[PDB]
């Protein structure tokens, strides 16, 4: 056997052997490290041979009420003992709640092609409030508008475009990067007295600044709103995006840096961080729980469709040309999202590797990747996953930990590893 | 690997100039040898012009460099002939404050080509802020300057060539003929425009602001689903069509629904020849590009930047790292799927940002290339990869990383942002390389010495 083979000097040695190997303490010395049956083939007693294990600390139970008190991951938290080449195996339960609060934030482009789509979503602050009584009985919502970066060439920059970015007989606003209009509110009336309000506004290229504002949306917390609770994110536009790289255009080359720059509820950088690119954005958006629902235009489906299928935890509709569909487009997209739970590990150390195998409704059965994955999954749907570790050859000299979660939830379970490289 | 990298010489521009966003060899005889070095965003004394950029010559020698702005435009804005009566009193037809001029920096012979892409005008008919960019070429060892703006045309706004930002990126061929990128061309499809110098002196005329050279080479207007591809993002060239014309290799990063490409067009009449497709959406595949042989069969080979290209770890986690595609030409051609990638492996370090041929570095009978991954590095400095060239094409790993020997400040560095390599400086028969580092205004120049 490799007990042997592998000579080991010493307890330590014949641990990160193999974990099939004991070291007795009572014929050459590395004999000592043999086989746990071969070595009995010593006193059971003077047998060293730490094994690994998993204990449970957090371990509250799914829910059957505010959204800190509700459980739909267990166990939240566990300690994994690694013999190196032994891998750890415990199981995740995931059920989905039953009345989950929702906050969605309503982001919308605010170019001329818009103005119709803004007649029609100025009543979508009750009209949609009346209708998310059917999926949760606490529903905030929020508004926030953008047009592009505020720079050459971007936009057309005589001061009278400046002043009106459109033709003279329309009368746009002067283009803007990006305004949060309405922070979360419960006050349907309120949204549609704002959004009422709002002026819609000109550029000159076709792609839009939506990312600058996507990020803002995600990185500003308590000055958007976002509760612990399922988050929303109803991405709104009639044309594509610009993206990481197209600053440079306009002499902007310091990339986005992820942090909140708004002021009286501007965003005030646009002109000095560059667009975020798509990774940047798929970071900020599953570090802040935010589900995405591009409800855009039927022309820019295929783009989105293809964006979509690089951000995890998002959805496309097809948007009306001025948004009288966008209630429809809103509950299918979130049926879609709700109906699958995705998970997530932070980083692991070298040497550390992780498996999932999912057990879903109905018998299907994930591995590899898709053992991170169950579909399907109505409401009060329990389902379940098989998630394993193992250590090589001893990382570190303390002990690690990493979160996994589902993305979109603020819940999650926290691995911690402590790695057996001695004996005692 | 016989980069000199620890003792590097370092050149400093005015703070806040953007010193290092563009760098290049000067060589009219190897007597006069030099450094250009763009600074965009530096103060001029043209009157009226607010950051008009500055290109800085740099003398190499003995002594320590010190470096002076090239006078290729001292005077501010020309006036719209129309305004100097009417009542309002003189308006100017063209701005320049804020051009960028340095943005782009390329020498050929005693031959300087610098470009302001950021430089807009009024049109001498309707009041437009059209940035139409703007070229100054020096010939001759400074003897005559002209300005070459071939976007500066009777086809205005972004329905022409009113956006189209000339001179964003620009290179000379092998011959000193102009070569420009403007991506911003026929609602920012892009352009690519050629000229050679000759065309270009033969009907320069400051008097009119359109200078239409004739027999000017352009890349044509295509319909509307061709939109917004910024064709000429970037720009090189090299031989790929099997003559002595050289060819243009130019980035296509936002074209095919933002997969990008890169199209390399026929040197002898701006045709299309090759495209070379990106393998993930805004990976911005075609962001850098370079032509050089790489594997010593004397066929010019492709190199392609996708510097926000996403991968992920093993453990499951997207990161933004970057890739280079390398496409080597055989007698036939040259194939479509790559030959080799090289990915970048510090998150959000934008490895393939910058790429440059080095010529042969250790003389190995190999040519060699440096990448640029501005924000590699564990402080997020920036960082320089060296990788040798072989009868396969490149390593798989680098034989040099550079990496700038001061500290990180509070902001980016962007150390690697800017590269030329493949010129003697000294003449010691080794190959020298330059970095630009313009977030902390310097540029770094690495001399090759024998080493084993
Ligand atoms: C090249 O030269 C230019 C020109 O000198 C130089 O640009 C200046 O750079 C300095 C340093 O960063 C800037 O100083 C800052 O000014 C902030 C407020 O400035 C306002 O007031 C300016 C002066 O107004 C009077 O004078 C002008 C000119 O005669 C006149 O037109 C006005 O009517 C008025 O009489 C004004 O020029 C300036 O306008 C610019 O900026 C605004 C942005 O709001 C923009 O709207 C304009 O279009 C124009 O671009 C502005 O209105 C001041 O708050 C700031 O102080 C804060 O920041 C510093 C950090 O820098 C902190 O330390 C401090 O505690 C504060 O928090 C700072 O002092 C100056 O504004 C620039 N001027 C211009 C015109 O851009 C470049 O740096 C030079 N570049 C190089 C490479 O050398
Ligand atoms: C690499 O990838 C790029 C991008 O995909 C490829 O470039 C594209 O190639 C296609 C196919 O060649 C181009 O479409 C064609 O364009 C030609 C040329 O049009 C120009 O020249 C004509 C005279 O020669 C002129 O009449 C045209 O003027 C019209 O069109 C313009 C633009 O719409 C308009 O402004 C004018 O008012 C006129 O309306 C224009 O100046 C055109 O002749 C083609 O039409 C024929 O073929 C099509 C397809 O079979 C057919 O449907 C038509 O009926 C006609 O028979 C066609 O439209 C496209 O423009 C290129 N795009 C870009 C951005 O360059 C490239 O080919 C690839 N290279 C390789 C090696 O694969
Ligand atoms: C998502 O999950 C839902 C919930 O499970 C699922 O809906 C269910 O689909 C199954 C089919 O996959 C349905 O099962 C049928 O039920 C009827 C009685 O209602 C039976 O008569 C059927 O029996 C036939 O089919 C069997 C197939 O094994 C045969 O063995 C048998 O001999 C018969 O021929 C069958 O069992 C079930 O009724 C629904 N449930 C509901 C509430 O609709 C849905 O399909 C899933 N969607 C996916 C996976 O895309
Ligand atoms: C032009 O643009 C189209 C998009 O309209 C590109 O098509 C896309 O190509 C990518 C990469 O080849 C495909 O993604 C890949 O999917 C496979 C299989 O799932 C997977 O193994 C890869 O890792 C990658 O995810 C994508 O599906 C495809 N999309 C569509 C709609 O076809 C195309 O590649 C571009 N280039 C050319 C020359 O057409
Ligand atoms: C919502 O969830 C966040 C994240 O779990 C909470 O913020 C954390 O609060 C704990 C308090 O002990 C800190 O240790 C963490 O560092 C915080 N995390 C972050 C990312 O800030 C927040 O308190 C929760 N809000 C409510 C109302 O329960
Ligand atoms: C997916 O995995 C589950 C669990 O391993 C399998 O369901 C079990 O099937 C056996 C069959 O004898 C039953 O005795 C168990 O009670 C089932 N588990 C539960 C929790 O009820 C299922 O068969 C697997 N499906 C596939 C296709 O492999
Ligand atoms: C690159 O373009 C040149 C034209 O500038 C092509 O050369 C022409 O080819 C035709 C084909 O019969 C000849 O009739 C012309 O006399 C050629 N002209 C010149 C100036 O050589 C050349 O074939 C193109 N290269 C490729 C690879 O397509
Ligand atoms: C919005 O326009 C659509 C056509 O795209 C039309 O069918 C619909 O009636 C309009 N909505 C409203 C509320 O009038
Ligand atoms: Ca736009
Ligand atoms: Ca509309
Ligand atoms: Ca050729
Ligand atoms: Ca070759
Ligand atoms: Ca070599
Ligand atoms: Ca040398
Ligand atoms: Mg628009």
């Amino acid at each position: 056997n490799r007990c042997l083979k592998a000579n080991a000097k010493s307890c330590g040695e014949c641990i990160q052997a193999g974990p099939n190997c004991g070291w007795c303490t009572n014929m050459p010395t590395s004999a000592r490290c043999d086989d746990l049956e071969a070595l009995k083939k010593c006193p059971p007693d003077d047998i060293e041979n730490p094994r690994g294990s998993k204990d449970i600390k957090k371990n509250k139970n799914v829910t059957n009420l505010k959204p800190e008190d509700i459980t739909q991951i267990q166990p939240q938290q566990l300690v994994l003992r690694l013999r190196s080449g032994e891998p750890q195996t415990f199981t995740l339960k995931f059920k989905r709640a039953e009345d989950y609060p929702i906050d969605l934030y309503y982001l919308m482009d605010l170019s001329y092609s818009m103005k119709d789509d803004l007649e029609n979503v100025k009543s979508l602050g009750t009209d949609l409030m009346n209708e998310m009584r059917r999926i949760t009985s606490d529903f905030r919502i929020g508004f926030g508008s953008f047009v592009e970066k505020t720079v050459m060439p971007y936009i057309s920059t005589t001061p009278a475009k400046l002043r009106n970015p459109c033709t003279s007989e329309q009368n746009c606003t002067t283009p803007f990067s990006y305004k949060n209009v309405l922070s979360l509110t419960n006050k349907g009336e309120v949204f549609n007295e704002l959004v009422g309000k709002q002026r819609i506004s000109g550029n000159l290229d076709s792609p839009e600044g939506g990312f600058d504002a996507i990020m803002q949306v995600a990185v500003c917390g308590s000055l958007i709103g976002w509760r612990n609770v399922t988050r929303l994110l109803v991405f709104s536009t009639d044309a594509g995006f610009h993206f990481a790289g197209d600053g440079k255009l306009g002499g902007i080359v310091l990339p986005n840096d992820g942090q909140c720059h708004l002021e009286n509820n501007m965003y005030t950088m646009s002109h000095y961080y560059d667009y975020p690119s798509i990774a940047h954005l798929v970071q900020k958006l599953s570090e802040n729980n935010i589900q995405t629902i591009f409800a855009v235009t039927e022309e820019f489906q295929p783009v989105y469709k293809e964006l979509k299928n690089l951000i995890p935890k998002s959805a496309v509709g097809t948007l009306s040309a001025n948004s009288s569909n966008v209630i429809q487009l809103i509950i299918d997209a979130y049926n879609s999202l709700s109906s699958e739970v995705i998970l997530e590990n932070g980083k692991l150390s070298e040497g550390v590797t992780i498996s999932y195998k999912s057990y879903c409704k109905n018998g299907v059965n994930g591995t590899g990747e898709n053992g991170r994955k169950c579909s399907n999954i109505s409401i009060g749907d329990e389902v379940q996953f098989e998630i394993s570790i193992t250590s090589n050859k001893c990382p570190k000299k303390d002990s690690d930990s990493f979160k996994i979660r589902p993305l979109g939830f603020t819940e999650e379970v926290e691995v911690i590893l402590q790695y057996i490289c001695e004996c005692e | 690997f016989n980069l000199d990298a620890e003792a590097p010489a370092v050149l400093s521009g005015p703070p806040g100039s953007f010193f290092g966003f563009s760098v290049e060899f000067y060589r009219p005889g190897t007597d006069g040898v030099s450094v250009l070095v763009g600074a965009p965003k530096a103060n001029t004394s043209q009157p009226g012009v607010l950051q008009g950029g500055a290109v800085y010559l740099c003398p190499w020698g003995a002594s320590p460099t010190q470096c002076t702005p090239i006078e290729f435009d001292s005077k501010g804005s020309r006036l719209l002939e129309s305004s100097l009566s009417s009542s309002e009193g003189e308006e100017p037809v063209e701005y320049k404050s804020l051009q960028w001029f340095g943005a782009t920096v390329r020498a050929h012979g005693s031959s300087i080509l610098a470009c302001a892409p950021l430089y807009s005008w009024r049109t001498e008919k309707e009041p437009l802020s059209d940035p139409v960019g703007t070229c100054y070429l020096s010939t001759d060892n400074f003897t005559r300057i002209l300005e070459y703006a071939p976007c500066r045309s009777d086809f205005s706004w972004a329905a022409g060539q009113g956006y189209c930002q000339g001179g964003f990126s620009a290179e000379f061929t092998k011959t000193g003929r102009v070569v420009l990128g403007g991506p911003g061309s026929y609602f920012w499809q892009g352009q690519i425009l050629s000229a050679t110098q000759e065309q270009i002196a033969e009907s320069y005329y400051p008097e009119y602001l359109i200078n239409l050279v004739q027999g000017q080479l352009q890349t044509r207007q295509a319909s509307s689903i061709y939109d917004d591809s910024y064709l000429g993002y970037s720009v090189a060239v090299g031989e790929f069509s099997g003559d002595d014309t050289e060819d243009f290799v130019a980035g296509v990063p936002k074209g095919n629904l933002t997969y990008g490409y890169v199209t390399i067009l026929n040197g002898s009449d701006i045709r299309s020849l090759y495209n070379f497709s990106g393998e993930q959406m805004a990976s911005y595949f075609g962001y850098a590009v370079a032509a050089t042989d790489v594997n010593g069969d004397g066929l010019d080979d492709l190199l392609v930047g996708a510097p926000l290209l996403m991968d992920r770890t093993p453990d499951g986690r997207p990161q933004e790292v970057g890739r280079v595609y390398v496409y080597l030409q055989h007698p036939a051609g040259i194939e479509p799927t790559p030959t080799l990638t090289l990915t970048g492996h510090d998150e959000f370090g934008r490895f393939g940002s910058s790429l440059t041929p080095l010529g042969d570095l250790d003389q190995d009978g190999y040519n060699d290339v440096a990448i640029g991954a501005p924000f590699g590095g564990e402080t997020q400095q920036g960082v320089v990869f060296v990788f040798p060239g072989g009868p396969g094409g490149l390593g798989s790993k680098p034989s040099q990383v550079l990496q700038p020997l001061w500290a990180a400040s509070h902001t980016p560095d962007f150390f690697g942002s800017a590269l030329r390599g493949g010129r003697d400086l000294d003449g010691n028969g080794y190959p020298d390389l330059i970095v630009g580092s313009f977030g902390v205004d310097k540029a770094v120049v690495y001399r090759g010495r024998p080493v084993v």
